[PDB]
Order: C-alpha cells, then structure tokens, then sequence
C-alpha cells in the first residue's frame, strides 16, 4: 500500500480526494465534493495500518473531514473507515459516519451512516 | 446542500 | 469548543487519549488502550468543525487511530465521529467503525460498529 | 431468554415496548414513543435466537417497527439489532438503524444510526 | 410498493429470499444463504412503511433473519433497514447490522455493520 | 418530531 | 462460515 | 485481545 495509496480517488457521486500516504502512518490531502472551485476543498487527515502481508489482505485505514473551509460551514465532520485493496482494479471501500453539531434534545439523530467506493479511475 | 453530497 | 476539548478524555471501558485541538480545525494526539505502558499508545489525528453558536450545539468531530506501534500491528483502524458538548460535564459522544484488514471472500464482514462516551474524569 | 424477554422494556429517551417471545423464535408486540397515547403505538415484529449457553451469553434479536400508524406515518422504519441478558439487571442492549424514503439524489442522508439500552424498570 | 414488494430477490453475494408484503405493513417470508438445499432457509420478519407519494420516493422498509433453523444455530440475527425503489431496476438498497451473542467481555465487537444491494433479477 | 423520538 | 455469507 | 479492548 503506500505507494499505492497515493494519489486521486474519485466516488460514484462525483467527488475527489487526493492523499499522500506518508511513510510511518500518516495520511494527509483534501477532499472535494464538487463544481471544480476552491469552495468545495476541505482537509483530509488520517492514518493507514502498514502490515507484512502473505495472503492478498486489505489495508485497513480511515481519515477525518470537518466540512469548514473559507466559503463554507457546514457544522459537522465525516470520518470514512475501511481497506485499500491494490492490483489492477485498486479500490478503498468504506463506510462512513456524518455527525453534525446538534441541541441535546437532538443528538439521538445527529449521525447518519452510509459507504463509499473510490477507485483511481 | 451538504458539502458531502452533490453539487456544493 | 477548541480549549475545551484539549486535554485527557476517559472512556467507559478503561482507555484513555491526550488531544490537542489547533486552531485551524487539527486534532493531534495520542490514544492508549490499557496497563499504562507504552506499549499500548497508538497515534491519533482527526478534525473538529469550529462554529459561531447561539444555540448550545455540540461541535462536529472525527480522529482516526490505525492499530499499529513499535510493539503491536493489529491489522485494523478505528474511526470516531461524534460532537463535543462543553460545560460542568463535558462530554465527547461517539460512535465508531473499525475495520481490519481482510481477504476480499471475508470483506463483507470487515467492519464493526459500536459507541464510547468520553468525559473529562 | 423467551421467559426472560417477554414483559415490557423501556429506554433511556422515554419509549416503551411491550414483546411476547414465542417459542420457536418469533418476536411480536408494540412500540410506544411517548405522551400515553393510542396515537404513538406502532406494531413490531422480530427474530431472536434460542441457544443452548453454557458461558453467559447474551441471546441474539432484532426487530423492525414501521412509523405508521392511524394518526401518523413518518415515511420511515428502525430497526435494531442486539442482545438480551438475563438476571438481576436484564438489559436489551441494540444498536439501530433508521432509513426514511428519500428521493434517489437523498437517498445517500437516507439512513441514521444510533443506540439504546433497554431495561425491565 | 406492496404488490411491487413481494416477490424475489438476490443480492451481489449470491443470497435469495423470497417475501410477501401484507396489506397492513407486514414482511414474511425466508432467507436462503446459498448451496440449494433446506438447510439454508431462515425465517424473515419485517415491516414496511406505505406512503401516498408524489415525487419518486423509496418506501421505507426492514426485516430481521435469526440465524438459526433445523441444520444450523449461529448465535447470531441480522436486521436490514432500507428502501424500496420501483420501476425498470426496481432495487431495495440496505443497510445491515450482525449481533451475535457474547459475553459481556466482548460485548463491544458484537455487532459488524455492512451494506447489500438487492435486484429482482 | 420524528415518532421515534421524544415526545409526538 | 456464517450463514450470511458465501456458501453454507 | 485487540487493542482497542480491555487490556492489551
């Protein structure tokens, strides 16, 4: 992984996002939902689990998007979980989970789930 | 028009 | 948020984490799981959404910890997403996805789900 | 379990349900949401599994309640999904999803998660 | 939906099942897993939430399998929340959630989350 | 004010 | 070789 | 007796 992590992935909704994984865990870029406009990019941060690997396993990782940048605030943040899988057809498969800031009495609805796939192409 | 959906 | 959420947070099953929250929407620290040795401390990076409220909103955040140090490589990252509320008991409510890295016969069931309450004691 | 999951169980928010556990794994009953009311009861309907446990286990069940009724339908259904644990403090504790009908460009915010616990008091 | 509901169903991973959508929100019918042969049918429950609608909307829907029948006992159930949608490609698109019965220990990772995509064909 | 939800 | 999955 | 469990 590594290596092959690095680069542009785009979703079936039409956004981007393109990271550099680092060499001890790091994963850092952006993300952009749309148009093609500095509006719509926001930070990416998160980390990759490395592993001597024997058996054609995925690459577990995950990262983080506050959706605030300076022609927007959205008051919530994504985290997407899942594995990078390398070869041919390279795809991360995810699931995600969209909190927003909510009132107390609200909170029991405050986080939506749902999954992605990025591939390279 | 959450920024994670499309467009915006 | 920002100051409030800098510091130690507890979970209910024993863990502990050290964030700092920087303030153009950075958390950074370090997550320790048990026994109080540093074999147990994993990184942490995340993001926290920053907003003017008038309301009593919590503030929208994520951090990602990829289970893998100089002691241990688990194959598998947890991402949280939750919102921080502030005040005499100040609490960050969660709920996670980790997923560890498989083959892909065995991706389906890749990926668990649950929830941690963080407080402050 | 059966004995033990049959009566009526309330959660931390205010809802009440009421569940027959019939012998050959069938779940059946009704959901009140709150006020005390004819207009806040919903039908469910689940599974749950019987086991032979010779190590304190909880028992595996979920159930589905749709949010229409007489006086009300929300264009929506949960379902959740957990275990029951007997004795002194017999929880039913779940996690549930959410889905409400969406138009296809919505139907990616379609779905929430969250959690409950449920005891006898 | 209802008459659109009932009938057969498949999904990516080779999984069948065969529902009837009652008049009054009620799902039955069975899961079959795989190989062809009885001792892979479980027994569905569920609900769907009927809507008069005038803008393309899903129905909302979801059933629970307890995995266990006459040849096997997995100590586990599974809930799918989701949405019908009609027409050419009529597809219900669900979320699910796995609990199996644990002991309080391992409580925590009791519950794996995924997601499947059903067709009539 | 979701039937789910408290109160309604 | 859990029944939700492939085969059995 | 993963990492993110009591102990270890």
């Amino acid at each position: 992984a590594e290596a092959g992590i690095t680069g542009t992935w785009y979703n079936q909704l039409g956004s981007t996002f393109i990271v550099t994984a680092g060499a001890d865990g790091a994963l850092t870029g952006t993300y952009e939902s749309a148009v093609g406009n500095a509006e719509s990019r926001y930070v990416l941060t998160g980390r990759y689990d490395s592993a001597p690997a024997t058996d054609g396993s995925g690459t577990a990782l995950g990262w983080t998007v506050a959706w605030k940048n300076n022609y927007r605030n959205a008051h919530s943040a994504t985290t997407w979980s899942g594995q990078y899988v390398g070869g041919a057809e390279a795809r991360i498969n995810t699931q995600w989970l969209l909190t927003s800031g909510t009132t107390e009495a609200n909170a029991w609805k405050s986080t939506l789930v749902g999954h992605d796939t990025f591939t390279k192409v | 028009c959450h920024p994670q959906g499309p467009p915006c």
